[PDB]
């Protein structure tokens, strides 16, 4: 029951998104990104939105950025909730998975209320945000936030100081700091080792520079320290929501640039130029200037980056997706050395892997 | 004869249920179904190949500890003995002797598994 | 004490559907002995109830028909039987039935 | 009385036991399986209908093909489907599994699990709401409720 | 008149275990904010009947790579042993009186492991083998400890027969003097039956199912027929060995009424523990019982060897 | 600003009381009986489960489900065969083959949607300049054969002579946001 | 050695209780006052019939009738 | 709610009382209204065998008093 | 709000922390499903004068 060699044979979920994008316009390709990392849904399309914004040389309005940060943190809580729980489900603690999914269901109402889909909200377009928040949805988010830190404690009681959980997780998957960078790790895997790195605090891309929060860093590299990094990030993300709720400036939700973002429904039906732009933005799509960019955002898994190449046309030329799980799973061989089969099971989760982003 | 009846009543009950399991339902057999499972993909090799364990040292010392209890289960009847002093010394020594063997197995990394 | 109060509420639910036969038609058919205000009824026969005390999600429910279009739906009850005017309300999209 | 009448009641008995003990298989491929968990989550409990998840295909009655089925995985899905003892059912879930969905025109996606396994019920959506899959499971239960397998046996 | 007595010990146990399946799904669900089965019957009372019917009407297979003889004899032993092991159980009058009652338990309880070993090995599958080669580690870990504990507990009872434990606890629970053992007995008993957190033979995460990945519906139920009647038993023994209920010879009915109260309460506790802790790794189970329990258990064995000697409390024989 | 999560502050400070606290913790399973306490609390709580057939979970007016071709109050079809709902559909689910209707109007002769290709993304309802195609709240239309998910204009008008009592209220309650 | 005894108590208590009770069971029999009564109680139990012995006129210390005061007695057992 | 577990336990609890109560009563029905005598030593078997041959009817649960 | 105040004490003590003020399930704190009509603000570039696109 000791593993001498792991050969992860990814490819069982290779839909081939990168090629299908090249035949689709920029707006048409947006839902592809909600389906890559399918547990942090609207924090993927933020990476796409930032990349297209960079090439187009536009920036979203102040209100849109806060929505993208406010909802970029609900994705973090959504994704860390699964990571803490589905990691524990394989280990054996089934109960926490059922408790925290009574909170995922609550938060999926927010997507279903800002967008119309529970999961794949095509809500964060490059030109800001698609549609404004319905009245009172901030109140519901706040009522969720107060009760939440109690929920995280209830899970924290169950599987944080148990002998069974510490023994199943401590001293396992120790990754040296030197190897973490050489293996291209990012996100919690870097921070578990001890390396201080977070794109929200070093390469800010939104109002994240005006919001205060702390980045948890672990002493040892084991799966236990990076468990605490996931649980402690939920606490800090729940701290950003307090700030975003308390400063959500009034204004527009999409850039007032009818050549990139569509105009309102009302103006479409009374003014000519608005109808033309509505007609062309949804048939050919806005044209982005030729160029190449690599924009990275701190997705909950880690460094999710998209490399858009472009030509003077409405459909991109090459869209490579830096899924954070590609490097982590490639390093799975080194993690599980002198560790039993059950430990490998406990190391798949601690990387917080979904194969939509890996295979893509 | 009361205890013979019970097990043979259980044996008949277990046989009848399993017998009814195999002849009651409708069956449709083919090679793809009866093949080994092995998580969707065809097994690369049989499961009869030598499958090395690594707790063999604890496996052997489990025998010696199993024989060891056979020398302890007579204690309830040995307490009835008129002496009560030879019994007690020969009881502590046996348990103490087991402990020292366990203690030596501890330090020599016997209970730890071969890496 | 309070135990008498809840045991009294249980009597209301078990004896608040006309009679015994009324209790049976709902216990085995909906697995829900609750009683709440009768908001309205369809032309098909669906009965819509609401109980504001209970928590969100369980404060609006239907007791379907026994027959919709010569289907004999006493047992074979499916969600696709709420007419559109009530599907909006039963799904908590509006406060106004 | 007629011997046909007794047959149907036995037919309804065997069907009933197969309706209230519909054990799926922990076989979520991708991105619909997140909503297949929510179906198992507190709000829409599946244990209510005696529906319990089991890993082994040998102990699974229904197979919820949830998520995109690719060429690399296609041989594995058919193998797993074969292992399930009959009677077995398949519940294609989501656009990627019904047809090709969003990846209908890709080079490594089998355009719908209907090409590899015979599907009993199709649950549209992307992802289907947890209720949408639950309506599918219930609509599958009403399928077993009308089998007529023992009734035809008397007619053979 | 004897054959009738078996029915009052055989049918109710089968019904009780079947209704434990519902109670498990309900108690587990409520700890997880779920309503267990409440659609099949008034409250799911018909759910176990539904599961039982489908498995015996769902095709069982004869895999090509397996061994028919052991593949079919292994489930039979599991149910035969798990049911025949209720026989010497005093409630308060056992169906048969055994002068060596608990040793009957040890041999037969240890004989149930061969069901897992032969079931795993006969079903020529890698995961089935992994389950078999974890029961060996499961049993090597607890058998040395479970036997010593019972020796220490009974050593203040005198004999080996179960029914003398009722007389032993006429005035006080045997938990109170030996609550250290009762904790070690409550874990070693949890190791047998492979109940979580020591759920490794039938592992559902490291292994797909564990020594069951090739048992289709028919013979598969025979393992659950046994895997849960063995849960009620070791709870039945524990409430007889430690939580001694009132005997009151003139009122035999009072012993069973009080017995069921504790047996269910303990049975609700195995299911309760399954709902709370994660699972061990089968090396840690081996170290847990051989580095912590075995030292203390042996030390307590000496303590109880001298206890009747330096207290003049040697129990009688007969 | 960082934050240490598993780094000991100060160590090498233990007395008999502190030593015995750890002994009591390890030697009587205090922090495992603590985990049992939380689950025991959850047993004495109201389950979140809701009887799906009889009480259905909450939704929102913007919900995106089954499609529907709308009509004006007079009865006239809204769709005018502008064909930019199949231009933006990122699955090529829609097909239109419109021809003149012989009364002069620009109307469709084919509006088939493949619900097995559709991904319920909502781009087609925000592209239509007449709100001809919408997405009603009907999330429950699972079928027993692949074919009934290949919607055609006749089905899409049926869904739209059915859910208008709902679709109109939903649009009337979120068009200002759009 | 105070730190070592309590440091082990703080980190590995199970191996200290085992050693403590191990020494406690060895020493307790020597100190108890009832240790010598374990043997006498096991001499009281008459598992086999007490065979009588003939009288030759020189057997005074053994009793004649079972309930007579000139033989061994168990009056210390009733009050133990 | 949680009290819905009681139906699972109520008729389960009855099923764990039958095996205990039934054996005690079945013994008294077969053994003439007396508890089933238990022979754990050869001395007791000689006594039951004695009672089996003392009584005219070859059964050890019929006890002859001083009437001889 | 139907815990009977004795189970409310049991679950409150067992959990270790007061939770009747922090319940999961929502009762009457949620915004009413129906909301009054909004009027979303019109952003910049609707100036109607001195707004030539060649500048921004
Ligand atoms: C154990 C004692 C039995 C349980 C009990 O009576 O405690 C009630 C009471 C329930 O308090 P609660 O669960 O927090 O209140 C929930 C509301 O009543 C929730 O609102 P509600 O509408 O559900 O109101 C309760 C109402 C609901 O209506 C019902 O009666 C439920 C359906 C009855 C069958 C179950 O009535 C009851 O549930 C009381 C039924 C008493 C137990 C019935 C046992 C049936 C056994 C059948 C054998 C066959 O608990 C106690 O005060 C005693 C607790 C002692 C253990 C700690
Ligand atoms: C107390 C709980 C435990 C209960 C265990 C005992 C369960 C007892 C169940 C009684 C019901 C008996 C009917 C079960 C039918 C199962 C077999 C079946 O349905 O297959 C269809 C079978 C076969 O159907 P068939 O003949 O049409 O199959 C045709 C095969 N091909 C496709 C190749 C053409 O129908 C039967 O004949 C079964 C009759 C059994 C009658 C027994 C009385
Ligand atoms: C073997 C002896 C009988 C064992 C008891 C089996 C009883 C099955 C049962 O409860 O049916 C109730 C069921 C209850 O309906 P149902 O559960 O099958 O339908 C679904 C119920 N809802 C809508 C609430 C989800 O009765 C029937 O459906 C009719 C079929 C009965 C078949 C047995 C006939 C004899
Ligand atoms: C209904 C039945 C309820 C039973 C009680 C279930 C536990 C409820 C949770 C209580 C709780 O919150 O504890 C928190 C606390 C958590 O402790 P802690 O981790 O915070 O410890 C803090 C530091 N020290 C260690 C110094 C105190 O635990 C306790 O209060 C009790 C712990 C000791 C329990 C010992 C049980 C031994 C069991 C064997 C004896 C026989 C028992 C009878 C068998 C029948
Ligand atoms: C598919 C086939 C598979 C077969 C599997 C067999 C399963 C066996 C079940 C486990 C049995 C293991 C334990 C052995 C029986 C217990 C022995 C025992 O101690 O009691 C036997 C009992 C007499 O015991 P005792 O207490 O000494 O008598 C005192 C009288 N006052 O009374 C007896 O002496 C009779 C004991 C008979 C034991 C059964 C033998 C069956 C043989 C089948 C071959
Ligand atoms: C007067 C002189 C004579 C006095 C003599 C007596 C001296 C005092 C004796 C006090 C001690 C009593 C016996 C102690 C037994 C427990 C032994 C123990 O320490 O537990 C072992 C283990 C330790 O944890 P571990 O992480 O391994 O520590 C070392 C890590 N390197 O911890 C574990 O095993 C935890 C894993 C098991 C968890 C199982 C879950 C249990 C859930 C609680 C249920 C309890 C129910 C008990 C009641 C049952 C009623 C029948
Ligand atoms: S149908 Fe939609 S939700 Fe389901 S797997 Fe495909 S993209 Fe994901
Ligand atoms: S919802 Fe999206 S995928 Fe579906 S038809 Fe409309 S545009 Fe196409
Ligand atoms: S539905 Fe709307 S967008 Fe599509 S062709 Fe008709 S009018 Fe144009």
């Amino acid at each position: 029951e000791m593993v001498r060699k792991c050969d992860p044979h990814i490819g069982l979920l290779h839909r081939g998104t990168e090629k299908l994008i090249e035949y689709k316009t920029y707006l048409q390709a947006l839902p592809y990104f909600d389906r890559l990392d399918y547990v942090s849904m609207m924090c993927n399309e933020q990476a796409y939105s930032i990349a297209v914004e960079k090439l187009l040389n536009i920036q979203p309005p102040p209100r849109a950025q806060w929505i993208r940060v406010l909802f970029g943190e609900i994705t973090r809580i959504l994704n860390h909730i699964m990571a803490v729980t589905t990691h524990a489900l394989d280990i054996g603690a089934m109960t926490p998975f059922f408790w925290m999914f009574e909170e995922r269901e609550k938060m999926f109402e927010f997507y279903e209320r800002v967008s119309g889909a529970r999961m794949h909200a095509a809500y964060i377009r490059p030109g800001g945000v698609h549609q404004d928040l319905p009245l009172g949805l901030l109140d519901d988010i706040y009522e969720f936030s107060k009760n939440f830190s109690l929920r995280i404690d209830e899970v924290e009681e169950m599987l944080t100081n148990n002998r069974i959980w510490r023994n199943r997780t401590v001293d396992i998957g120790v990754v040296t700091a030197e190897d973490a960078l050489n293996y291209g790790f990012s996100g919690v895997m870097l921070r578990g080792s001890g390396i201080q790195w977070d794109l929200r605090k070093t390469q800010p891309y939104d109002v994240y520079d005006q919001v205060e929060f702390d980045v948890p860093i672990g002493s040892r590299g084991d799966c236990y320290d990076r468990y605490l990094c996931r649980v402690e990030e939920m606490r800090q993300s729940l701290r950003i929501i307090e700030q975003c709720l308390n400063k959500m400036p009034p204004g527009e939700i999409k850039v007032d640039d009818a050549k990139v973002s569509p105009p309102k429904r009302a103006e479409m039906k009374t003014s000519m130029e608005s109808l033309i732009h509505h007609f062309k933005l949804y048939t050919e799509g806005y044209q982005v200037p030729p160029g190449a960019t690599y924009t990275a955002i701190e997705a909950p898994k880690g460094e999710f980056g998209v490399y858009l190449v472009s030509d003077g046309s409405s459909r991109p030329y090459r869209c490579k997706i830096k899924a954070p799980g590609f490097a982590h799973l490639a390093g799975l061989d080194k993690m599980s050395k002198g560790h039993m089969l059950a430990d490998v099971v406990a190391i798949i989760g601690t990387q917080d892997i979904v194969f939509g982003e890996i295979d893509r | 004869m009361n205890l013979y009846t019970v097990i043979f009543i259980n044996i008949l009950l277990s046989l009848t249920l399993i017998l009814v399991a195999f002849w009651l339902p409708q069956m449709n057999l083919y090679s793809e179904k009866a093949n080994p499972y092995e998580c969707g993909f065809d097994p690369t090799s049989s499961a009869r190949l030598p499958f090395s364990m690594k707790f063999f040292l604890v496996a052997i010392t489990f025998l010696l500890f199993d024989l060891e209890i056979a020398l302890l289960l007579p204690l309830p009847w040995a307490i009835q003995t008129i002496k009560t002093s030879t019994m007690m010394i020969m009881a502590f020594i046996l348990v103490t002797i087991l402990s020292l063997g366990l203690a030596y197995e501890w330090t020599q990394k016997g209970l730890e598994w071969t890496e | 004490m309070e135990l008498v109060e809840v045991l009294k509420r249980g009597v209301q639910q078990v004896t608040g559907h006309g009679g015994l036969r009324g209790l049976l038609r709902v216990f085995f058919r909906a697995n829900d002995i609750r009683i709440g205000t009768l908001v309205g009824e369809d032309k098909y026969g669906n009965k819509y109830y609401e109980d504001n005390k209970q928590f969100f999600g369980r404060h609006r429910w239907v007791i379907y028909t026994t027959e919709m279009n010569g289907k004999n739906t006493f047992w074979d009850v499916d969600g696709s039987m709420v007419p559109p005017e009530w599907h909006r309300w039963l799904h908590c999209m509006t406060d106004d039935p | 009385s007629r011997a046909e009448y007794v047959v149907t009641k036995l037919d309804d008995l065997i069907n009933w036991a197969r309706r209230s003990s519909l054990w799926p298989m922990t076989f979520g491929l991708a991105c619909c399986a997140v909503e297949m968990m929510h179906m198992a989550a507190p709000r829409y409990d599946m244990d209510r209908f005696g529906v319990v998840f089991r890993a082994s295909p040998r102990q699974a009655d229904v197979m919820i093909v949830a998520g995109t089925l690719t060429n690399k995985m296609a041989p594995a899905l058919r193998k797993v489907y074969d292992q399930m003892p009959e009677p077995r059912y398949v519940v294609s879930m989501g656009s990627c599994a019904n047809g090709g969905g969003y990846y209908h025109y890709s080079y490594s996606v089998v355009r719908g699990c209907d090409r590899i396994v015979p599907v009993d019920i199709y649950v549209p959506g992307c992802p289907p709401t947890a209720e949408a899959l639950l309506y599918g499971i219930l609509q599958l239960q009403r399928k077993i409720k009308r089998e007529q397998k023992l009734k035809i046996w008397y007619r053979r | 008149m004897f054959f009738i007595n078996i029915l009052t010990l055989l049918v109710p146990i089968l019904i009780a275990m079947a209704f434990l399946t519902l109670v498990e799904r309900k108690i587990l669900g409520y700890m997880q904010l779920r309503k267990g089965p409440n659609i099949v019957g008034p409250y799911g009372i018909l759910q176990p009947f539904a599961d039982a019917m489908k498995l015996f009407m769902k095709e069982p297979m004869r895999p090509l790579t397996t061994s028919m003889s052991l593949f079919i004899i292994a489930p039979t032993l599991s149910l035969t042993l798990a049911l025949s092991l209720w026989v010497p159980l005093p409630m308060p009058h056992p169906l048969i009186n055994l002068n060596l009652g608990i040793l009957f338990i040890l041999a037969t309880s240890s004989l149930s492991v061969y069901s897992i070993l032969w079931s795993g090995w006969a079903s020529n599958s890698k995961y089935s083998l992994f389950g078999a080669l974890r029961a060996v580690a499961q049993t090597i870990s607890y058998e040395v400890t479970m036997a010593i504990i019972l020796l220490s507990v009974l050593l203040m009872n005198g004999s080996y027969s179960l029914q003398t434990l009722i007389t032993t606890q006429e005035h006080m629970w045997l938990l109170l003097p030996a609550w250290p053992m009762a904790m070690m007995w409550f874990i070693s008993t949890l190791a047998e039956t492979n109940r979580a957190p020591f759920d490794l033979t039938e592992g559902e995460s490291e292994l797909v199912s564990g020594f069951n990945v090739e048992y289709a519906a028919g013979p598969f139920a025979l393992f659950f027929m046994a895997e849960y009647t063995n849960i009620i038993l070791m709870n039945a023994l524990t409430t007889i060995i430690f939580l001694g209920p009132l005997y009151y010879i003139n009122l035999p009915e009072l012993y069973s009424t009080n017995f069921m109260m504790e047996a269910l309460l303990l049975s609700s506790t195995f299911l309760w523990i399954r709902a709370s802790y994660p699972r061990f790794r089968y090396d840690q189970l081996m170290h847990l019982l051989w580095k912590n329990f075995l030292p203390l258990t042996l030390a307590l064995c000496m303590w109880h060897i001298s206890l009747p000697i330096f207290t003049a409390g040697v129990p009688p024989y007969m | 600003t960082y934050k240490y999560v598993n780094k000991k502050e100060q160590e090498s400070e233990v007395d008999m009381k502190s030593a015995t606290d750890n002994a009591a913790r390890i030697l009587m399973w205090t922090e495992l009986i603590r985990g049992l306490g939380m689950t025991l609390s959850y047993l004495f709580r109201e389950p979140a489960t809701i009887n799906y057939p009889f009480e259905k979970g909450p939704l929102s007016p913007r919900f995106r489900g089954e499609h529907a071709l709308r009509r004006y109050p007079s009865g006239e079809e809204r769709c005018i065969a502008c064909k930019l709902c199949e231009a933006i559909c990122p699955a090529q689910a829609i097909t239109i083959e419109a021809e003149p209707r012989a009364d002069g109007s620009r109307r469709t002769t084919r509006y088939d949607i493949d619900m097995t290709k559709c991904i319920y993304c909502g781009f087609c309802q925000e592209a239509c300049p007449v709100d001809a195609i919408v997405e009603g709240p009907n999330f429950e239309f699972s079928t027993e054969t692949h074919e009934e998910l290949l919607y055609n204009k006749e089905k899409l008008l049926n869904n739209g002579d059915k859910w208008e009592a709902e679709i109109a209220a939903n649009i009337q309650a979120d068009y200002l946001y759009r | 050695i105070s730190a070592f005894l309590k440091n082990a108590w703080a980190k590995e208590p199970v191996l200290v209780v085992s050693f403590s009770v191990w020494g406690l069971a060895i020493i307790m029999p020597m100190i108890s006052p009832y240790t010598k009564y374990a043997s006498m109680i096991n001499k009281a139990t008459p598992y086999n019939y007490p065979v009588p012995v003939r009288d030759d006129g020189n057997m005074p210390d053994v009793p004649s009738h079972p309930q007579d005061p000139l033989g061994p007695s168990l009056d210390w057992l009733k009050n133990l | 709610m949680w009290f819905e577990i009681l139906p699972g336990l109520a008729i389960m609890g009855v099923c764990l009382v039958i095996p205990g109560v039934s054996t005690a009563y079945i013994h008294k029905f077969t053994n003439g209204g007396k508890e089933k005598r238990v022979a754990r030593v050869q001395y007791q078997w000689y006594l039951m065998e004695r009672d089996r041959r003392i009584s005219g009817v070859n059964r050890y649960y019929v006890s002859k008093g001083l009437e001889n | 709000a139907s815990a009977t105040r004795v189970i409310q004490k049991l679950r409150n003590w067992a959990s270790g922390q007061d939770l009747q003020a922090k319940l999961q399930l929502r009762y009457q704190e949620i915004a009413k499903r129906t909301q009054p009509p909004p009027k979303l603000p019109v952003g910049p570039s609707h100036k109607l004068s001195n707004n030539y696109y060649c500048t921004r």
